[PDB]
């Protein structure tokens, strides 16, 4: 029925936080391969190229979920084997989440960092699949429809990040205990700003188990990826075991991401 | 109200290795049916319909009842063979790992919770009522189905549990626990075709018996 000023705070932490991590985003944009301009060559660097670029993007997307976790409280508590545990398993629904964020319904396309705007097709030529590629955008839709705001979405990625059920977790009454009060939180936060919808917060919990089938979605298509012959970078394929090596994380990537 | 907890209460209580898991699993089926036939509105819907959002669900839908079942074993799930399973020799058959998963994730927290019937009933028209599932006719329908749901359990809830303040949500966070847990079973179930199956089964695992038996 009220929020607590403690309540108001962290959600105002989480929000700035955000921010924050956008701000250091834009600043890596001149570091992404530039999208091929022109008409393709026979060559087929084209495709290489936006491949690489959405690549690239996806790279800066887990630093900023990395720097993001940090500055969630608690997170930091946790031991540095759960911390890597759980960013492993919700990085790829925080990525789609942050992905919804970035949706106009107009242009029915998505913009990354500032100015990267891609439609559907656009993902395609990137080398994504349409099995893939159709549900981000159902899932953007159905964000959308919601209309949830920044503090609603950080506490969001807050929870989704304290699920005590991912793999390999040791601690895992303690990750239940750190999701309980942002769970609380945007009980709270949700029930005074739309006081006449109560479906509000069970529909937004809801989208908690969208992601699982989402995150499932995402194997099939690093599946075809390999398929392909598309080799992924050491960090990508650290968190989500793909190739020999660097899928079995003997390079401690994410570690080091952490350790700074 | 619209969607009555009552009537869901009702449904439950109207129904009461490896192989023998899936020769548990093929009666269940059957079962189910009836179940899904004494939830509200679901037979009102488009024939198609009920038999699209059945071959979605059948499998998370089923984890949960033989979880809840569970509640009183130690170590061990019940089913509805009568049979039992314990730990031991789920490691020896080589899912260890996901029989641990249920155990810690739903059996667990299901006793700790103590959650009753009506709770698990309507967990489980949550589940069934899935407007994602692909091919519906009219997958606003569905949607509105199970947000009746989201109202008549919360309702229920703050009734029966008003000192228990995030009890709704609590019930609502298994489902993500849930999802993934069914993905990994659906994945051993696609094993075991691989390598004696009965037939109901055999024909939610293929992409006849189904129709008839809701008409
Ligand atoms: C398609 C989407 C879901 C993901 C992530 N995506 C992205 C998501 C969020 C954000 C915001 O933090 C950004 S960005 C560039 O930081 O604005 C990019 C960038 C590209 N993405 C991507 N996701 C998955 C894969 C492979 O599974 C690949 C690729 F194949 F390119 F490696 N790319």
């Amino acid at each position: 029925v009220q929020l607590t000023a403690a309540q108001e705070l962290m959600i105002q932490q989480l929000v700035a936080a955000q921010l924050q991590c956008n701000k250091r985003s834009f600043s890596d944009q001149p570091k992404v391969t530039p999208w091929p301009l022109g008409a393709d060559p026979a060559s087929g660097s084209a495709s290489q190229q936006r491949f690489a670029h959405f690549t690239e993007l996806a790279i800066i997307s887990v630093q900023e979920i990395v720097d993001f976790a940090k500055q969630v409280p608690g997170f930091l508590q946790l031991g540095r084997e759960d911390q890597i545990a759980l960013l492993k398993a919700s990085t790829i629904e925080i990525m789609l989440l942050e992905t919804a964020r970035r949706y106009n319904h107009e242009t029915e396309c998505i913009t990354f960092l500032k100015d990267f705007t891609y439609s559907k097709d656009d993902f395609h030529r990137a080398g994504l699949q349409v099995e893939f590629i159709n549900p981000i955008f159902e899932f953007s839709r159905a964000m959308r429809r919601l209309g949830l705001d920044d503090a609603e979405y950080a506490l969001l990625i807050a929870i989704n990040i304290f699920s005590a059920d991912r793999p390999n977790v040791q601690e895992p009454g303690r990750v239940e205990a750190l999701q309980q009060p942002y769970v609380e939180a945007l009980l709270s936060y949700t029930r005074i700003k739309r006081p006449q919808d109560q479906l509000r917060f069970p529909r937004m919990l809801m989208k908690l188990v969208s992601l699982r089938t989402l995150s499932s979605v995402h194997s099939e298509q690093v599946f075809a990826l390999r398929l392909q012959d598309k080799k992924l970078p050491p960090l990508l394929s650290e968190i989500w075991d793909v190739h020999e090596g660097s899928g079995s994380g003997s390079h401690k990537i994410l570690h080091r991401l952490l350790q700074d | 109200e619209e969607m009555p907890v009552d009537r869901i209460l009702e449904a439950e209580l109207a129904v009461e290795p490896v192989t023998n898991i899936c020769q548990a699993a093929d009666k269940q089926l059957f079962t189910l049916v009836e179940w899904a036939k004494r939830i509200p509105h679901f037979s009102s819907l488009p024939l198609d319909d009920q038999v699209i959002l059945l071959r979605a669900g059948w499998n998370e839908l089923l984890i949960a009842s033989f979880s809840h079942r569970s509640i009183d074993v130690r170590d061990g799930i019940l089913l509805a063979t009568g049979l039992h399973v314990h730990r031991n020799s789920a490691h020896s058959a080589g899912v260890g790992a996901i029989f641990d998963r249920v155990l810690t994730e739903l059996v667990s927290k299901m006793r700790d919770m103590r959650m009753d019937k009506t709770e698990l009933g309507c967990l489980r028209a949550i589940i069934l009522f899935n407007p994602d599932a692909k091919g519906l006719s009219n997958p606003s329908e569905v949607e509105v189905l199970r947000e009746k749901v989201y109202a008549s359990l919360e309702t229920y809830c703050k009734q029966k549990y008003p000192e228990q303040q995030g009890r709704f949500a609590k019930l609502l966070l298994r489902l993500p626990a849930l999802r993934s847990i069914g993905l990994k079973c659906l994945e051993h179930l696609f094993f075991f075709k691989l390598i004696p199956i009965d037939t109901f089964l055999m024909e939610m695992l293929e992409a006849k018996i189904l129709h008839r038996l809701l008409q």
